[PDB]
RNA sequence: UAAAUAUAGUUUAACCAAAACAUCAGAUUGUGAAUCUGACAACAGAGGCUUACGACCCCUUAUUUACCG
């Protein structure tokens, strides 16, 4: 149903009679640690994506970069930093109805695709054809892609794929005006096919003079070429420099390369052997670098919204924090940076997003009732009664994600961080891009947080709550190495079936299970069976390391093998977290007199019938469970796309209920302050609220009809 | 002017270009500061000739058709003078409307938001809108508020009406509608209003903003109403029509014909007859 | 979020290419004024391309439909 494939014959056999008119190369991920490295190539007839990293889908949708037109996704390495988040991408591609998507890279994506099918639904509707580097040259209506496998000197963890792309020759413009003096009938449908010959350049006999058509046609573009190459570390510099195929494109003068993107860290570029490599391409070849040295913002809307909420309460809404001359000139990658390849080779810096905070605050006060409500709240709380019950600063709940299934400009998929103590923490859920949220929330302190991460809990095998787990492990190993702490396996509490995906990935894609000490969620239940002794001393580690008096679990009402949670501390406070699920009585029995309850509040009031159809709750049911919980405070998250920016405020909203946002800190000493944050909240979100009330009304008209 | 440096091969190039151009037309050509804008204007300027000659060719072809039949091939009560008599009758009705008729206001404060194409089109809808008021059984008292005397909109109205401008039975003024009428009785009609118009009120002054934004600019009329303290209403198009196609902002000639039908005790079924049928699939 | 669409008087037709009905000014009309002489003719909007075009490609606004392992 997409216009891209329905309007196929209009595109033409050899493009639009030869080549696309405009082709540029846009960067969606400049190489930052949180956002990864990714590249986007735009053409008239095709659209390509390189190195689909974790959270890339969020950036491509937020920057109005269409996803329903992608043809091939090229991956330069069989590594989670490069392949992670592709599972979300194919689900998005399936949603759009795109029939066939071609994957390229190492021959291991055959096993990767079968690996991700353990959790993701059999991707019915979309064709996934993996085209390895051993496959022949991939030719398209726009461009030709060359795949070169590069092996390090030391499944296969030493394989890196580099792409030498090549734009097809574009047929030049036709000097139609000069053809009159020669005698050509410019009139439509009057010896028109000569123009096709003029495009081809072949001679045609006209006015008694058969001339070579290139005389009446502009010199055709030979086709600029660009190279996508990734050098993960030191051990890949030498094989790349001595690669025979590369010599065919740099030493020759007949095949210049317009641009070379370098997905390599700083240490690789400064190396002398690599340094000689870029200059060997020639002074004409521009060089683009995407690595951690990039200093730019990607999730502009997340930064924009965070600054505005920071006015209401700085502590509850902390501000997001961002994480040697060279012989060969090079241009640092930036978000939305463009380099047109046709018809002009130039650095298009116009579309680069700017992150100026001052505008975001300025936008806030010009809102109708925001400034009054924020000022009114500030005097009532700061200069009013005692600021809540005098309790410790710990534990503090970090809401890294409040998204129901797919990431959105404002909210990412579900991920909650619990800081039990300053030296220990645990993750209640790890959705896609969770590390990106972790890195953005703490900046230079992300490594310290990862060093204190002791355990990870996964609610259900649904991908929104666990697909980001691998990305943590590699970052945690790097973070632990930076801090010098010994490398020890992480504690993961999840259903037994989670090992199936991990075992498939470890034995086929990349070694990651050596960081994992998985404790099945079944043995955590009350009155559970005594399991194998190997698990038994692990359960002692869970309580000891996280300083938990007790850690309980039960089966919540959802898809088979779905589990809730309950944290009990030696101090006495009890935190109960419930994954996706309708009101469950087993959950009620679990966390009686819980200190804090985190519950799913996906739908509105009045959508109970699809709430059961989707095994998902509404706000009122979640609130009613909280009263049945007899819990001190109630936390709502896991909001659906319909609550894109803000949860709707039901009249049942009492002092014991509260709403959650991304990068929002909640402590036990903030409980009575949470209801006081509501009056400022709709004030800033006022234009958004009126959109929800009308769309709630539109469904009523459908019901009335 | 050197602007001929584009036309004199754009004809030979194969694009549709008119043959007769003047300096006045040539001047407006150079304000088009892009290739597409110039192409779009030239396409409009070309099709002006295309329908002119086609209708031109039609009319003297008819002249030969009738002159052959006209040349080859009693008790009355009235002389055939009806077009004169109808104009006089509408004049007496318009004079009465200017004294006791319900005021209707067309807001002319949108000159700064309109391009030349849109501003010219506004006059065309204004001409038709005032024409339907004249022919009605119970005409409004039409006001042209915020109409600057030297402004571009006023000059176009004078050019179209020529001599009739000084003789129209409507009150054109520089002052705003808030200066002429109590701010309580003013209801600024706009499609973006959150309040749905339920019934036609005969003790109220309805304001229609004479704005034709083919480059649609939502909220412009609402901003003016909320810049003052005027109340707003919107037509119940969703209530009575099954919308499928097109913008919900109707033209000025459709709006006045809907209001006239409502003022004459017509129901919403008859009043919404004037909403183009291409935009909905029947009244419900 | 995606796909379909978008006629500024109204319909029809559409790669036909312009109609039909309307609108404004002038008219002392001998009962076809059923006319004549003029005014206005922009298929959402802003840009790209192309020898071109209403085609093709981004973008903006809007409308109707659908919208999560
Ligand atoms: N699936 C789906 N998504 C929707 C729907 N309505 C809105 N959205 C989502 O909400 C987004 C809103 O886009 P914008 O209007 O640009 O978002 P915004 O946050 O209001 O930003 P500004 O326009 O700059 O004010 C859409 O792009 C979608 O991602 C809907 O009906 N379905
Ligand atoms: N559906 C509707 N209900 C009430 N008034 C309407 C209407 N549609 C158009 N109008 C009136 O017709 C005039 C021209 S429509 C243009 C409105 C303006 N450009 C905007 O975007 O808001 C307006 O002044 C408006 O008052
Ligand atoms: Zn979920």
């Amino acid at each position: 149903p997409l216009r891209h494939l329905r309007t196929r014959e209009k595109r033409g056999p050899s493009g639009c009679s030869g080549g696309p008119n405009t082709v540029y190369l846009q960067v969606v991920a400049a190489g930052s640690r949180d956002s990864g490295a990714a590249l986007y190539v735009f053409s008239e007839f095709n659209r390509y994506l390189f190195n689909c990293g974790e959270g890339v889908q969020r950036l491509m949708q937020e920057h109005k970069l269409k996803v329903a037109r992608l043809d091939n996704i090229f991956l330069t390495r069989m590594h989670w930093s490069n392949v992670g988040g592709l599972s979300g991408m194919i689900l998005t591609l399936k949603e759009t109805g795109l029939p066939k998507c071609v994957l390229s890279g190492p021959p291991q994506l055959e096993k990767y695709l079968e690996a991700i099918k353990i959790f993701s639904g059999p991707l019915k509707g979309i064709e996934l054809a993996v085209r390895p580097h051993s496959a022949p040259e991939y030719e398209d209506e726009t461009m030709t892609v060359y795949q070169i496998p590069i092996h390090s000197e030391q499944r296969d963890s030493s394989l890196v794929v580099a792409f030498i792309c090549k734009l097809h020759l574009k047929r030049g413009n036709f000097l139609v005006l000069k053809a009159k003096e020669m005698g050509l009938p410019v009139g439509t449908a009057a010896i028109a096919p000569i123009i096709a010959a003029v495009k081809d350049g072949k001679s045609i006999t006209h006015e008694g003079r058969e001339i070579l058509a290139e005389e009446l046609c502009t010199p055709p573009d030979p086709g600029a070429a660009f190279v996508v190459v990734e050098c993960p570390d030191e051990s890949f510099i030498q094989p790349i420099c001595e690669n025979a195929t590369f010599q065919r494109y740099q030493g020759k003068a007949d095949a210049p390369v317009a641009l070379v993107v370098h997905m390599a860290p700083a240490s690789v570029l400064v190396d002398s052997r690599y340094q000689q490599w870029m200059e060997r391409f020639g002074p004409d070849t521009q060089h683009l670098v995407l690595n951690e040295n990039c200093a730019s913002v990607h999730n502009l809307r997340s930064h924009k919204i965070q600054t505005q909420l920071n006015l209401i309460h700085p502590d509850i809404f902390p501000l997001l924090t961002s994480f040697p001359t060279l012989s060969v000139p090079m241009v640092q990658g930036e978000c939305l940076l463009k380099y047109q390849l046709r018809p002009r080779r130039e650095w298009q810096r116009d579309a680069i997003i700017t992150c100026n905070p001052e505008e975001f605050i300025v936008e806030a006060l010009q809102l109708p009732n925001f400034q009054q409500s924020v000022q009114e709240y500030r005097r009532s709380a700061q200069d009013g009664p005692a600021p809540a019950e005098k309790r410790s600063q710990y534990p503090e709940i970090i809401f890294l994600g409040t998204g129901s299934a797919i990431p959105m400009k404002i909210r990412n998929v579900s991920a909650t961080l619990v800081n039990i103590s300053p030296d220990t923490s645990l993750l209640l859920d790890c959705g896609e891009g969770t590390f990106g949220q972790l890195c953005r929330h703490y900046g230079d302190q992300v490594d310290r947080v990862l060093g204190t991460l002791a355990a990870v809990f996964v609610s259900h095998l649904a991908a929104d709550h666990h697909t980001g787990l691998p990305s943590i492990l590699l970052q945690r190993e790097r973070a632990l190495a930076s801090l010098g702490k010994p490398l020890h396996p992480l504690l993961v509490v999840a259903p037994n079936q989670l090992k199936a995906w991990l075992q498939q990935y470890h034995n086929q894609c990349q070694e990651v299970l050596h960081h994992i000490s998985m404790i099945p969620a079944k043995c955590l239940q009350e009155g559970a069976e005594i399991s194998s002794p190997a698990v038994e001393r692990l359960i002692s580690s869970l309580l000891r390391t996280c300083d938990l008096e007790e850690f309980q679990t039960c089966l919540v009402r959802h898809c088979k093998h779905a589990f809730g949670c309950a944290l009990v501390h030696t101090s006495g406070w009890k935190v109960v977290y419930s994954g996706d699920t309708m009101p469950c009585e087993a959950l009620v029995r679990m966390g009686k007199d819980a200190t804090l309850l985190i519950h799913e509040a996906t739908l509105e009031d009045g959508l109970e019938e699809e709430a059961v159809e989707k095994t998902h709750s509404t706000t009122s049911q979640a609130i009613s469970v909280g009263m049945r919980m007899n819990a001190e405070f109630i936390m709502l998250n896991h909001f659906s796309q319909r609550y894109a920016k803000v949860p709707l405020f039901s009249p049942n909203f009492s002092e014991k209920v509260g709403v959650a946002f991304d990068h929002m800190k909640v402590c036990f000493g903030d409980f009575p302050t949470m209801p006081k944050l509501i009056p400022p909240l709709k004030a800033l979100f006022a234009g958004d609220i009126e959109e929800m009330e009308e769309r709630r009304e539109k469904r009523e008209l459908r019901q009335v009809r | 002017a050197a602007t001929r440096e584009f036309i004199e091969m754009w004809r030979l190039l194969g694009r549709e270009v008119p043959e007769h151009i003047t300096e006045e037309e040539l001047k407006t050509l150079m304000e088009c500061v892009s290739n597409t804008a110039k192409k779009k204007y030239l396409k409009y300027l070309y099709t002006k000739e295309k329908v002119k000659k086609a209708r031109q060719i039609k009319k003297e072809m008819k002249a030969a058709a009738r002159e052959e039949a006209k040349n080859i091939k009693k008790n009355f009560l009235f002389l055939r003078l009806w077009d004169r008599n109808m104009d006089i009758a509408m004049g007496w009705k318009g004079a009465q409307a200017m004294q006791f008729g319900q005021p209707l206001v067309f807001d002319m404060a949108y000159e700064n938001y309109m391009k030349r194409k849109e501003l010219q089109n506004t006059v065309s809808q204004l001409l038709e809108s005032e024409g339907w008021n004249r022919r009605n059984v119970d005409p409004f008292h039409i006001y042209f508020c915020n109409l600057k005397i030297d402004g571009a909109l006023h000059r176009e109205l004078v050019k179209r009406y020529q001599e009739k401008w000084d003789k129209l039975l409507l009150t054109s003024t520089e002052k705003s509608h808030v200066d002429l009428f109590p701010k309580d009785s003013i209801i600024y009609l706009t499609a973006d209003s959150p309040n749905v118009m339920t019934t036609f009120r005969h003790d109220k002054v309805y304001v229609i903003g004479s704005f034709v934004d083919k480059s649609m600019q939502p909220g412009t009329s609402l901003a003016k109403a909320k810049r003052l303290n005027l109340a707003t209403e919107c037509l119940p198009l969703d209530k009575y029509l099954q919308w499928e196609i097109g913008n919900k902002n109707l033209t000025l000639d459709q709006m006045i014909r809907i209001l006239l039908c409502l003022k004459n005790n017509g129901n919403w079924q008859e009043a919404l007859q004037f909403v183009p049928k291409r935009k909905h699939t029947g009244f419900l």
